[PDB]
C-alpha cells in the first residue's frame, strides 16, 4: 500500500531527487 | 447533638443523593432536572436554620467527623468549618443556583442530554460547598480542583466545537498557575506551622510571612481572573448560558477572593502582600472595565463586569476589608 | 585450597569421615528439585524426539526422574560434606591461632560515640 | 510467601493442561484467587516486618507492590485474549507461561530478604519481558526495543552484582534486616563514590532516569498491550523500590552524590513533559509520561525523608494504576484502526460515550485530581521537596501544570472535535473492554478511602 | 455500554448486598468490644486486644 | 451428568487450590524451625499454663 | 511475485456472528461463561470482599494502642509537673561521653 | 464519656440564659422543637433499642501491655538480639510521641476554635504546651531521615549533649 | 504517514554533528542541568549555614 519508496527521505541534493521528493510529497517542483 | 451541626451537614448530603441516582430510573426519564432542581431548593431551605441560628446568636462551629489518616503528627480528617462565611454563603449560593436549575428547564429544554448538564450543574455545586465548607487546606484543595474540572467540563459542553474545547483547557491552564501558589501555600503551612487546618494556622503564625500568603494570592489571582491571568472568565462564556450564570459570574469564580478572605487573619498583619492584592485589584477592575465597553456581545460584557466586581473585591480585601469583600460576594 | 589437604585420599567421592553427618533427608527440597529437573529432562526428551510430551514413554520419563534422584542424593551427600570440612578446618585453625583472632572487646552504644549526619 | 508463590506456580500445569478454548477462563479465574490471598499481605506491623522465612519478609513498601502485581495480572489476560485469539494453542499458552513467568519472578522479587537474591529475581524478569517484547510484539522496531531494554537494564546492573559481591565481602551479609541493623556510615573517597553509583545506577536506569530512558519510549510502544502494562505497572517501581532498599547503606554520601539526579530528574520532569505536548503516537505519549512520575519517585527518594519516602510509595502504586489503563485505553483503539497515531481516529466520544469516559477517568488521575492517590503521591513528594529548599516549587508547578496540559490535550483530541469521516468500523465497546477499564479504575478510587496501604513504612 | 453497566452493577451488589446486611446484623446486635483491665492471673488471647468483631474475627482466623 | 467428561475437563481448577493449601503448610513449617525464641524474648516471655507448654506454632 | 506469502486477511467482528458478544470469545457459550467468571472472581470477591477484608482488617500500625499509651502518659505527666517530653529520648545516666 | 476529661480539657461552658426583649417569637426554638420531635426522638429511640442489643451482648477487649527492655544504649556493639529489641522499642516509644503531639496540637485547635475572637490571648496556655512538645520532639527525631534508628537518634542526642557540655564549659570560662 | 515517520524515525537518519546542533545540544541539555545546580547549591549552602550558626527558626517545624 504504502512502499519504502513513498516514505521520508534524506535532503535531495540534486535536482532530480528534489523533483522526485516533490513528486512524493504531491506537489508541484517549483513548489516544494 | 445541636440541631446546627446536623442541619449544616444533611444540607451537604441531601445534594449528592441525585448523584446517586444519576443511574438508577429517573436518570432515564425526562423528570431529572426537575428531581434535582428540587434538592436544590429543599437544600436552600434546610441551610436557612444554620443561617437563621447564626443570624439570633453567632452559632458557629468546626466539624471533624471522619479521621482520614494521620501523618506521624499531623492528623487529616474531614473537617467542615461551620462559620458565618459558611452558614451565610451556602443559602446564598443555593439560591441562586436553584433560580439557575428552573432558568435551565426552559433554556437548556431541548438540549438531548439536559439531564447530564444538570447533574454536572449538582456536581459543581458540591464540589463549590466542599471548597466553602473545608476546615483544612486539603479539603479546600479538593473543592478547588473539583471546581476547577467541573468549569472545564461545562465550558466545554458543546465538545464537537473547536473552540469551547479551547476555552475549556484555557481555563484550566489559568486556574493550574494559580494552582501552583495554592501548593506553595500548602507545602509552607505544612512545613512551617505543621499542619492545614485553620485554627493551628491561625494560632502559629500571628505574624505571617510574605511566602505563604503570596502564594495564596497566586491561587485568588488564578481563581478569580486578576490581571495576568484573567482572559479565561470572559473566554468562559463558550459555556452555556446557565453555565456563565452560575459558576462563571456568581459562585464559582469568587473562589479566590473567598480564599483570601478565609485567611484574612494572617493578610492582616502583612503590609506588603495588603498592597500587592490592593494593587492587582485595582489594575484588574479597571483594565476589564475599560474592555467592557467596547464589547459587542453581551456575554462578553457581562463577563467584563464580573471580572472588574472581582477586582473590586480584591480592592476591598487589600484594604483590611474582609467581611465587606464577603458581603459583596453575597450581593 | 582442598587438594593437598592430609588424608585426602584420590577418586574417593564420599571419605569414611562423611559417614558422621546426617544424611539429607528423602524430602530434601534440593533433592526434589533434582527430581524435577529429571522430569523436565524427560519431557524435552518427548518434545525433541516428537512424541506427546506428557503421556509418551512413562517408563523413559520415570527412570529420568529416578536416575536424576539417585545422583542428587550423592552429590548432596558430598556438597555436606566438604561444607562440614570447610567449618571443621576453620574452627581447628582459629582455635590453633588464638593471636590471629583476638576477643574483641565490647562496648555498648551508651559509650561508643557514633556520628550523627542530618537529613535536611 | 509459599502460600502464595505455590499457587502461582500451579498455573502453569493448569495452563498447559487446560483445554484449548478454556484457557482464558481458568488463567483469569485463578489468578484472580491469587489476587485476592495477596491482599492478606496488607495486615502489617507498626514497627516490624512481616518476617516468614529466612527467605522471604514482607513489609509495607512490598505488599501493596505484590498486590499491584498479582491484580495486574488478570487485567493482562483480559487485554492480551482480543489480539491473540488467531495464535495457536500452544503459543497461546507459551504466553500465558511468559506472563506466570514474570508474576512469579516479580512475587519473589518484592519478598527476597537477601540483596544477591533480589538482584538474580529482578535480573530474572527480564526473560520473560524481552520474550513478550521481541516475540508478539507487532511492528519490526519491537527487535530494537528489545535490544535497547536489554542492554540499558543490564550495563546498568552488572556493576550492581560487582557491588554487591563486595559488600557481602567485607560486611559479611547482604541480609536486609543485618543491613539496616548493622549500618555503617559511607565515608568521602572515590571508593566510596564508585560504590555508590554501582549501587545506584541499576535502580536509576530501570525508572527511568532522564537521560538514561531512551530504552523506554522504545519498549513501552512496541510492546504487546500486556507486556506494555507491566513494563509501565510493576517493572519501573523495582528500581523505586531496590533504591528504597539500598539507601539504608548509603548515608551520608546520599547527601551529595544525589545532586547529579536531583538536577536530572528534577529538569527532566518538564524536559518530559513538554515531549509529551508535542507527541504524534498515543501510545508514545503515554509512555513519555511515565518518565515525569518516576523522576518525581527519584526525587522523592534521593532526598531521603519519610514524608518523600511515603508519597514515592502512592505514586509508584497510583502510576501503575494509571499507567495501564492509559495503555489499555490507547490499545482498544489501536484495535479497531490499526494505528498508534493520535489524531487518525478524533471525536471519539459520540461513538464511544462510556470509553470517553473511562478516557476522562484516566486523564483526571494522571492530571493528580485530589483527592486521587496520585495527588497524595505528588503532594506529599512536593511538600518534602520544598524543605529540602523552596526553589523546588518552581520546577514541580511547572511540571504539573504541563503535566495537566497534555494529559487534557490528549483527552480533547482523542474524544472530543469531529469523528473522521471515512473511519466507519468504530464498533462498540466490548463488555470486556469495559470492564478491563473498571477494574483498572474502581481500585484506584477505593484506595483513597484507606491511603495508608500504599503509603509505605514510613507512614 | 448499557448492558456492561447492569451486569457490573448486579456483580457489584451480588456480594455488596450481602455484606452491607451482615455487617449492620453484626453491628445491630453483635456490636463492639467494650475495653477493661487485664483480669488478674488472666493471659488475654491476641484476638481480644481488638475491638471490633469483624476485626476479631479477622484476627482470630487469619493471623 | 457426563461425570467422566467434567473430571476429566475440568480437574485443573484443584491444582492452585491445593497449591495454597501447600503453600500454606510448608509455610507452617518453616516457623518449626525458627522457634529457638518461642517464649524467650525480653518482651514476650512469660510463664506456661499448667496445661500450656509453648505460646505459638 | 517477490515472495510467496498470503494477502494480510481483514479482521474478524465478533458481532457479526454473534450480537450478543461479549468480547471474550468467538464461541458464544465460553464468551458468555468469560464474562460471568470474570465479573463474579473480580466484583464480587476480590473487590466488594477485599474492600471489606482490608477495611475491617485488625489493628495495623497499632494506632489505637499508641493513642491510648499517650493517653495514660499524658495524663500522668500533667498530673505530677512532669514535661509532656523531654528533649532526651535516652537517659544521660546510661550515655558515657568521651571526654 | 470514654475519653478522660484531663487529657482532652475543656473549660466550664457558660452559656447565657434567654432574654428576649421581644413581642415577636423566636423561629429558632420551634424550629428546634420540631427537629427534637421528628428527628432527635426517634435516634434515640433507635439508639436505645441498640445499646439494648449491646447490652445484653457484653464483651470486651483489652489494651496490650509491653514491659520494658533494654534500650539501644545497653546493646553491646553488633549485638543483634538486644539491638532488635531495643530498636522495637524505640519504634513504639517513636509512635506514642507522635501520638503525644497529637494530643497537643488537637487541645491547640480546640482552644482556637473554641475563643472565638479572642484566642490570640485566650489560648496562651495550649500555645506554651504546643511549643515544649513540638520542640522536644523535634530535639528527638529531626533529621533523622526516611531510615531512622535508635543508633542515629542516639547519635544525634549525643551530638547535641557534646554541643550542651562544651557550651556550658566555655560559658562558665 | 509521511508525517508521523519524518517527526519520528527519520530524524536520526538525517542528523548530523555541525557546529550549530553540538552547540544547541550543550546549551539546552547541559546549561539548564548547570544553571539549577547552582541555584539549589547556593540556595542549600545558605540554609545549611544558617542552621549551623541556628539563625534559622524551625519552630514547629516536626514534619520532614
Ligand atoms: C467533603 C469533602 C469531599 C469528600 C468526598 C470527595 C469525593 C471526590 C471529590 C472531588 C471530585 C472532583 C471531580 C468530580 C468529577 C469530575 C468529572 C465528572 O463529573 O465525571 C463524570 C463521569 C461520569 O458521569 P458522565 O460523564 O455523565 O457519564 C457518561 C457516561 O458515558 C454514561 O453514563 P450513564 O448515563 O450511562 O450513567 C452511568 C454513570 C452513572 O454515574 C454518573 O452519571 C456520574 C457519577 C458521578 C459521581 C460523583 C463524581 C465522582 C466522585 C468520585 C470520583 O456511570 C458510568 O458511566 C460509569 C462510571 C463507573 C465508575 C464511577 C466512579 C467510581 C465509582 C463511584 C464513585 C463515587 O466520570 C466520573 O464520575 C468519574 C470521576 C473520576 C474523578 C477522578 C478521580 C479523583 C479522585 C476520586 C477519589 C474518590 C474516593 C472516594 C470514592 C471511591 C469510589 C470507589
Ligand atoms: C456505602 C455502604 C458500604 C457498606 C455498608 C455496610 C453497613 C454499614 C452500617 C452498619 O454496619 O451498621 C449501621 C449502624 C451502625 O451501628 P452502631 O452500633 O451504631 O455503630 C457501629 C460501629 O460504629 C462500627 O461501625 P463499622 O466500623 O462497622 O462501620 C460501618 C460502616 C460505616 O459507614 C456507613 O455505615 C456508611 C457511611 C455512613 C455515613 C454517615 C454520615 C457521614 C457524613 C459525611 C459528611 C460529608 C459531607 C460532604 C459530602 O463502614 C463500613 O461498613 C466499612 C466497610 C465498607 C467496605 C467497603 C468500602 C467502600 C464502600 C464504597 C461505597 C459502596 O447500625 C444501625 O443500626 C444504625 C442505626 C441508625 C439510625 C438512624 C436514625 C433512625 C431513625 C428512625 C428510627 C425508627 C424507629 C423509632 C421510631
Ligand atoms: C550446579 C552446581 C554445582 C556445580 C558442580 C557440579 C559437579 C557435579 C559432579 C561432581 C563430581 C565429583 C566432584 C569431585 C571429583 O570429580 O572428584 C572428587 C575427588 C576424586 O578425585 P580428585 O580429587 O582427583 O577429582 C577432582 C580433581 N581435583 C583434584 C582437581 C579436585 O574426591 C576425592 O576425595 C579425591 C581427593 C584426592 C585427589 C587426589
Ligand atoms: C465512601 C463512603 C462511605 C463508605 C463506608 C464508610 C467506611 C469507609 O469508607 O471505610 C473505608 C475503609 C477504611 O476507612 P475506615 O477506617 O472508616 O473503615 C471503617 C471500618 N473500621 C472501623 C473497622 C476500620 O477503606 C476501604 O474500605 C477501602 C479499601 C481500599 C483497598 C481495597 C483493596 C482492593 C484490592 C483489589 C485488587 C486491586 C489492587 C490494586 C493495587 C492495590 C495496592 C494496595
Ligand atoms: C459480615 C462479613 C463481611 C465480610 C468480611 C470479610 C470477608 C473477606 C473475604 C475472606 C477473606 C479474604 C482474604 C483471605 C486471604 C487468604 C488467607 C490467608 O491470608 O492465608 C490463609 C489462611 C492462613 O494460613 P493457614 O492456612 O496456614 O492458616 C493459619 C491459621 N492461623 C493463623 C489462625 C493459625 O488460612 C486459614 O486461615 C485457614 C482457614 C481458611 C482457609 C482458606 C483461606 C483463603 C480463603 C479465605
Ligand atoms: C571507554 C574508553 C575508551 C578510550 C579509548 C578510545 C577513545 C577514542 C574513541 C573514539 C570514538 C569515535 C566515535 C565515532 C566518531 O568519531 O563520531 C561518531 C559520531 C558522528 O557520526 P556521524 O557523523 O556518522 O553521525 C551520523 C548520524 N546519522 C546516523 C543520523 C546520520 O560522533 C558524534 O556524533 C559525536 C561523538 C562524540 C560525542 C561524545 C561521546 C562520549 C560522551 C561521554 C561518554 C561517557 C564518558
Ligand atoms: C504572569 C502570567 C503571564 C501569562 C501566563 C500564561 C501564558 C499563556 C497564556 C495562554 C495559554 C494558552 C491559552 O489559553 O490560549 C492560547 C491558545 C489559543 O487561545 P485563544 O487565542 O483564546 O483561542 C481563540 C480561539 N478562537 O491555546 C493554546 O495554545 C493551548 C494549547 C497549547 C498549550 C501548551 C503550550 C503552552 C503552555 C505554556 C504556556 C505559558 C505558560 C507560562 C507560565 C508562567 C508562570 C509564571
Ligand atoms: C511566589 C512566592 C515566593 C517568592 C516570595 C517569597 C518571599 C520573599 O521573597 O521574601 C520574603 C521574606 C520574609 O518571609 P519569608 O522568608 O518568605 O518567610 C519564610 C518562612 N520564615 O523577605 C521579606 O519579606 C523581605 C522583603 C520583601 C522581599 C520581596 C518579596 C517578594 C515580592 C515579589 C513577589 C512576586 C511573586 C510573583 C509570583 C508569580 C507567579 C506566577
Ligand atoms: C518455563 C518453565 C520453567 C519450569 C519448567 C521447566 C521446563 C519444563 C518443560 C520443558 C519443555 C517440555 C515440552 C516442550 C514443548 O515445548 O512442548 C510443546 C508441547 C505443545 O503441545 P503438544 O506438543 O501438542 O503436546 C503433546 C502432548 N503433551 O507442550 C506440551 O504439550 C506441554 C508443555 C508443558 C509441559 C507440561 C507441564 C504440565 C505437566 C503436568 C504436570 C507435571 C508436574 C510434575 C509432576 C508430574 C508427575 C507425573
Ligand atoms: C546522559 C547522562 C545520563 C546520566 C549519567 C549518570 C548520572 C550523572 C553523573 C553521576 C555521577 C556524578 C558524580 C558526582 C560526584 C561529586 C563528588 C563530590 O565532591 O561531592 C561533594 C561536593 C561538595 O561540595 P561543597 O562545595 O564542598 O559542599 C558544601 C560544603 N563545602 O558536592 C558535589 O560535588 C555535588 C555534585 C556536583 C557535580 C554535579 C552537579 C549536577 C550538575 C548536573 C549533572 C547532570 C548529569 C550529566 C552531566 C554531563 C556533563
Amino acid at each position: 500500500h504504502v512502499t519504502k519508496d513513498m516514505f521520508p527521505g534524506p535532503y535531495p541534493k540534486t535536482p532530480e531527487e528534489r523533483a522526485a521528493a516533490a513528486k512524493k510529497y504531491n506537489m508541484r517542483v517549483e513548489d516544494y | 447533638m445541636n440541631p446546627f451541626a446536623s442541619l449544616t451537614l444533611t444540607t451537604l448530603i441531601i445534594l449528592t443523593i441525585p448523584i446517586m441516582m444519576s443511574n438508577s430510573n429517573i436518570y432515564k426519564t425526562n423528570l431529572y432536572p426537575n428531581y434535582v432542581k428540587t434538592t436544590v431548593s429543599y437544600a436552600f431551605t434546610l441551610s436557612l436554620v444554620p443561617l437563621l441560628m447564626f443570624m439570633h446568636t453567632g452559632q458557629e462551629m468546626i466539624i471533624s467527623n471522619w479521621h482520614w489518616m494521620t501523618l506521624q503528627t499531623v492528623e487529616l480528617s474531614l473537617s467542615f468549618k461551620m462559620d458565618y462565611f459558611s452558614v451565610m454563603f451556602i443559602p446564598v449560593a443555593l439560591f441562586v443556583t436553584w433560580s439557575i436549575m428552573e432558568f435551565s428547564m426552559w433554556y437548556m429544554h431541548s438540549d438531548p442530554f439536559i439531564n447530564r448538564f444538570f447533574k454536572y450543574l449538582v456536581l459543581f455545586l458540591i464540589t463549590m460547598m466542599i471548597l466553602v465548607t473545608a476546615n483544612n487546606l486539603f479539603q479546600l484543595f479538593i473543592g478547588w480542583e473539583g471546581v476547577g474540572i467541573m468549569s472545564f467540563l461545562l465550558i466545554g459542553w458543546w465538545h464537537g466545537r473547536t473552540d469551547a474545547n479551547t476555552a475549556a483547557l484555557q481555563a484550566i491552564l489559568y486556574n493550574r498557575i494559580g494552582d501552583i501558589g495554592f501548593v506553595l501555600s500548602m507545602a509552607w503551612f505544612l512545613t512551617h506551622s505543621n499542619a492545614w487546618d485553620l485554627q493551628q494556622i491561625f494560632m502559629l503564625n500571628n505574624e505571617c510571612p510574605n511566602m505563604p500568603l503570596i502564594g495564596l494570592l497566586l491561587a485568588a489571582a488564578g481563581k478569580s481572573a486578576q490581571f495576568g491571568l484573567h482572559p479565561w472568565l470572559p473566554s468562559a462564556m463558550e459555556g452555556p448560558t446557565p453555565v456563565s450564570a452560575l459558576l462563571h459570574s456568581s459562585t464559582m469564580v469568587v473562589a479566590g477572593v473567598f480564599l483570601l478572605i478565609r485567611f484574612y487573619p494572617l493578610m492582616e498583619t502583612n503590609k506588603l502582600v495588603q498592597t500587592m492584592t490592593l494593587c492587582l485589584g485595582a489594575i484588574t477592575t479597571l483594565f476589564t472595565a475599560l474592555c467592557a465597553i467596547t464589547q459587542n456581545d453581551i456575554k462578553k460584557i457581562v463577563a467584563f463586569s464580573t471580572s472588574s466586581q472581582l477586582g473590586l473585591m480584591m480592592v476591598t480585601i487589600g484594604i483590611n476589608q474582609p467581611h465587606l469583600a464577603f458581603l459583596h460576594i453575597c450581593m | 585450597m582442598m587438594s593437598g589437604r592430609p588424608g585426602r585420599v584420590p577418586l574417593q567421592f564420599l571419605p569414611n569421615e562423611a559417614r558422621s553427618l546426617p544424611p539429607p533427608k528423602l524430602t530434601d527440597p534440593r533433592l526434589v528439585y533434582m527430581g524435577f529437573l529429571g522430569y523436565c529432562s524427560g519431557l524435552i526428551d518427548n518434545a525433541i524426539r516428537r512424541r506427546p510430551v506428557v503421556s509418551a514413554g512413562l517408563h523413559r520419563q520415570l527412570l529420568y526422574v529416578t536416575s536424576f534422584v539417585f545422583f542428587g542424593y550423592y552429590l548432596l551427600k558430598r556438597q555436606d560434606y566438604m561444607y562440614a570440612l570447610r567449618d571443621h578446618d576453620m574452627f581447628a585453625y582459629v582455635k590453633s591461632h588464638p593471636e590471629d583472632f583476638p576477643e574483641k572487646d565490647k562496648k555498648t552504644y551508651g559509650e561508643i560515640l557514633e556520628e550523627f549526619h542530618p537529613v535536611r | 510467601m509459599l502460600k502464595i508463590i505455590i499457587p502461582t506456580t500451579m498455573l502453569l500445569p493448569m495452563t498447559w493442561m487446560s483445554k484449548h478454548n478454556m484457557i482464558w477462563i481458568n488463567a483469569t479465574v485463578h489468578s484472580l484467587l491469587i489476587s485476592l490471598i495477596s491482599l492478606s499481605l496488607l495486615n502489617q506491623l507498626g514497627e516490624n516486618s512481616l518476617n516468614f522465612s529466612l527467605t522471604f519478609f514482607s513489609d509495607s513498601l512490598s505488599a501493596p507492590l505484590l498486590v499491584l502485581t498479582t491484580w495486574l495480572l488478570p487485567l493482562m489476560l483480559m487485554a492480551s485474549q482480543s489480539h491473540l485469539s488467531k495464535e495457536t494453542t500452544t503459543r497461546k499458552k507459551l504466553y500465558i507461561t511468559m506472563l506466570i513467568l514474570l508474576q512469579l519472578f516479580l512475587i519473589m522479587t518484592f519478598t527476597a530478604t537477601e540483596l544477591i537474591l533480589f538482584y538474580i529475581l529482578f535480573e530474572a524478569t527480564l526473560v520473560p519481558t524481552l520474550i513478550i517484547i521481541t516475540r508478539w510484539g507487532n511492528q519490526t522496531e519491537r527487535l530494537n526495543a528489545g535490544l535497547y531494554f536489554l542492554f540499558y537494564t543490564l550495563a546498568g546492573s552488572l556493576p550492581l552484582l560487582v557491588a554487591l559481591v563486595y559488600i557481602q565481602n567485607t560486611t559479611g551479609s547482604l541480609n536486609f534486616l543485618i543491613i539496616h541493623y548493622w549500618s555503617h556510615p559511607l565515608s568521602n573517597s572515590w571508593s566510596n563514590i564508585f560504590m555508590w553509583l554501582a549501587c545506584i545506577m541499576a535502580f536509576m536506569v530501570k525508572m527511568p532516569l532522564y537521560g538514561l530512558h531512551l530504552w523506554l519510549p522504545k519498549a513501552h510502544v512496541e510492546a504487546p498491550i500486556a507486556g506494555s502494562m507491566v513494563l509501565a505497572a510493576v517493572l519501573l517501581k523495582l528500581g523505586g523500590y531496590g533504591m528504597m532498599r539500598i539507601t539504608t547503606i548509603l548515608n551520608p554520601l546520599t547527601n551529595y552524590m544525589a545532586y547529579p539526579f536531583l538536577m536530572l530528574s528534577m529538569w527532566g520532569m518538564i524536559m518530559t513533559s513538554s515531549i509529551c505536548l508535542r507527541q504524534t503516537d498515543l501510545k508514545s505519549l503515554i509512555a513519555y509520561s511515565s518518565v515525569s512520575h518516576m523522576a518525581l519517585v527519584i526525587v522523592a527518594i534521593m532526598i531521603q525523608t519519610p514524608w518523600s519516602f511515603m508519597g514515592a510509595t502512592a505514586l509508584m502504586i497510583a502510576h501503575g494504576l494509571t499507567s495501564s489503563m492509559l495503555f489499555c485505553l490507547a490499545n482498544t483503539n489501536y484495535e479497531r484502526v490499526h494505528s498508534r497515531t493520535m489524531i487518525l481516529a478524533r471525536g471519539l466520544q459520540t461513538l464511544l460515550p462510556l470509553m470517553a469516559t473511562w478516557w476522562l477517568m484516566a486523564s483526571l488521575t494522571n492530571l493528580a485530581l485530589p483527592p486521587s492517590i496520585n495527588l497524595i503521591g505528588e503532594l506529599f513528594i512536593i511538600t518534602a521537596s520544598f524543605s529540602w529548599s523552596n526553589i523546588t516549587i518552581i520546577l514541580m508547578g511547572m511540571n504539573m501544570m504541563i503535566t495537566a496540559l497534555y494529559s487534557l490535550y490528549m483527552l480533547i483530541t482523542t474524544q472530543r472535535g469531529k469523528y473522521t469521516h471515512h473511519i466507519n468500523n468504530i464498533k462498540a465497546s466490548f463488555t470486556r473492554e469495559n470492564a478491563l477499564m473498571a477494574l483498572h479504575i474502581l481500585p484506584l478510587l477505593l484506595l483513597t478511602l484507606n491511603p495508608k496501604m500504599i503509603l509505605g513504612p514510613l507512614y | 455500554d448499557r448492558r456492561f453497566l447492569k451486569l457490573m452493577r448486579f456483580y457489584i451488589l451480588l456480594t455488596g448486598i450481602p455484606v452491607a446486611i451482615g455487617i449492620t446484623l453484626v453491628n445491630v446486635f453483635i456490636g463492639e468490644a467494650e475495653l477493661a483491665d487485664i483480669p488478674e492471673g488472666y493471659v488475654p488471647e491476641h484476638w481480644e486486644y481488638f475491638k471490633h468483631p469483624i476485626s476479631r474475627w479477622i484476627a482470630r482466623t487469619f493471623y | 451428568m457426563n461425570v467422566l467428561q467434567i473430571v476429566r475437563d475440568h480437574w485443573v481448577h484443584i491444582l492452585v487450590p491445593v497449591g495454597f493449601v501447600f503453600g500454606c503448610y510448608l509455610d507452617r513449617r518453616s516457623d518449626e524451625k525458627l522457634t529457638a525464641f518461642r517464649n524467650k524474648s525480653l518482651l514476650f516471655k512469660r510463664e506456661l499454663r499448667p496445661n500450656e507448654e509453648v505460646t505459638w506454632k | 511475485i517477490r515472495l510467496q506469502e498470503d494477502p494480510d486477511p481483514e479482521d474478524e467482528n465478533l458481532y457479526e456472528k454473534n450480537p450478543d458478544s461479549h468480547g471474550y470469545d468467538k464461541d458464544p457459550i465460553v464468551d458468555l461463561w468469560n464474562m460471568r467468571v470474570v465479573f463474579f472472581f473480580g466484583f464480587s470477591i476480590v473487590l466488594v470482599l477485599g474492600s471489606t477484608f482490608v477495611a475491617y482488617l485488625p489493628d495495623y500500625r497499632m494506632q489505637e494502642w499508641a493513642r491510648r499509651e499517650a493517653e495514660r502518659l499524658v495524663k500522668y505527666r500533667e498530673a505530677n509537673g512532669l514535661p509532656l517530653m523531654e528533649s532526651n529520648c535516652f537517659d544521660p545516666n546510661k550515655i558515657q561521653l568521651p571526654e | 464519656d470514654s475519653w478522660d476529661k484531663d487529657v482532652y480539657p475543656e473549660p466550664p461552658r457558660r452559656t447565657p440564659a434567654p432574654a428576649p426583649q421581644t413581642s415577636l417569637p423566636n423561629p429558632v426554638t420551634y424550629l428546634t422543637k420540631i427537629f427534637d420531635l421528628l428527628v432527635d426522638r426517634p435516634v434515640t429511640l433507635a439508639r436505645e433499642f441498640i445499646e439494648q442489643q449491646h447490652a445484653k451482648n457484653r464483651y470486651y477487649y483489652y489494651h496490650r501491655e509491653f514491659r520494658r527492655v533494654p534500650d539501644i544504649t545497653e546493646c553491646e556493639e553488633k549485638d543483634i538480639l538486644c539491638m532488635f529489641e531495643a530498636e522495637m522499642q524505640w519504634r513504639r516509644d517513636y509512635k506514642v510521641d507522635q501520638e503525644i503531639v497529637n494530643i497537643i496540637q488537637e487541645r491547640l485547635k480546640a482552644c482556637q476554635q473554641r475563643e472565638g475572637e479572642s484566642y490570640r490571648q485566650n489560648c496562651a496556655k495550649e500555645l506554651e504546651q504546643f511549643t515544649q512538645v513540638s520542640k522536644a520532639f523535634q530535639d528527638r527525631y529531626s533529621d533523622l531521615g526516611a531510615h531512622y534508628s535508635a543508633r542515629k537518634c542516639l547519635a544525634k542526642q549525643k551530638q547535641r549533649m557534646l554541643a550542651e557540655r562544651k557550651a556550658a564549659k566555655e560559658a562558665a570560662a | 504517514i509521511r508525517w508521523t515517520y519524518a517527526r519520528s524515525a527519520n530524524i536520526y537518519p538525517n542528523f548530523r554533528p555541525t557546529p550549530k546542533t553540538s552547540l544547541l545540544g550543550a546549551l539546552f541539555g547541559i546549561g539548564p542541568l548547570f544553571f539549577w545546580y547552582y541555584v539549589f547549591k547556593t540556595d542549600r549552602d545558605k540554609k545549611e549555614k544558617l542552621i549551623q550558626e541556628g539563625k534559622l527558626d524551625q519552630t514547629f517545624n516536626i514534619s520532614y
